[PDB]
C-alpha cells in the first residue's frame, strides 16, 4: 500500500518538476531515486483485470536509465522521461482500478489484488519516497 | 635474571594520531553522456 504511495509521489515528481531549462542539481535526488526505481520496477511481470468487465493487460517492464551527465536539461530527456512517465501511471491508475472493485469480509488491511500482493515483498521496499499525504 | 624482564616495563605507550585514519579520498574520474561521448568536464 505505501509502497504505491511512494510510485504515485515519485511518478508526480518526475511528471512535474522535469522542465526544460532547470538546473540539475535541483533534481539530483529525484533522477535518483527515478532511476533507482526503474532499476527496481524492472525486469518483472504484473497482471491485472479477470472479474467482472475490466479489461485484462499485461504488463512487462524493460526500460533504460535516465542519464546523469547533462549540466542543463534539454527537450529528448523530458521526451524520453515522459515516455516512461505515461507507461508507469498507466500501471498504477490500472492497479488501483483493480484494487478498488475487489473486497475480503475478513482482513481487510491486507493487499486483495494480484498487483499489491505481489507489491508486498521485502523486494519491492527500496521505494519509499516520503509518506507526506 | 627475571629481576630485569619484570622491572623493565614502562607504562603502555599512547599513540599520538599524526593523521587522521583514512580509508577514502577524492579522485577526479572523466564521465560521459547517455550517448556515450566525453563531456570535456571532469568530476
Amino acid at each position: 500500500m505505501d509502497v504505491l504511495y511512494s510510485l504515485s509521489k515519485t511518478l508526480k515528481d518526475a511528471r512535474d518538476k522535469i522542465v526544460e531549462g532547470t538546473l540539475y542539481s535541483n533534481v539530483s535526488d529525484l533522477i535518483q531515486q527515478f532511476n533507482q526505481m526503474i532499476i527496481t520496477m524492472n525486469g518483472n511481470e504484473f497482471q491485472t483485470g479477470g472479474i467482472g468487465n475490466l479489461p485484462i493487460r499485461n504488463w512487462n517492464f524493460n526500460f533504460g536509465l535516465l542519464g546523469t551527465t547533462l549540466l542543463n536539461l534539454d527537450a529528448n530527456y523530458v521526451e524520453t522521461a515522459r515516455n516512461t512517465i505515461d507507461y508507469f501511471v498507466d500501471f498504477v491508475d490500472n492497479v488501483c482500478m483493480d484494487e478498488m472493485v475487489r473486497e475480503s469480509q475478513r482482513n481487510g488491511i491486507a493487499p486483495q489484488s494480484d498487483s499489491l500482493r505481489k507489491l508486498s515483498a521485502i523486494k519491492f521496499k527500496r521505494i519509499n519516497f516520503d509518506n507526506s499525504s | 635474571s627475571i629481576l630485569k624482564k619484570l622491572e623493565d616495563i614502562k607504562p603502555e605507550q599512547a599513540k599520538a594520531q599524526t593523521k587522521l585514519f583514512r580509508i577514502f579520498e577524492p579522485r577526479q574520474k572523466p564521465i560521459y553522456i547517455a550517448n556515450g561521448e566525453k563531456e570535456r568536464r571532469n568530476r
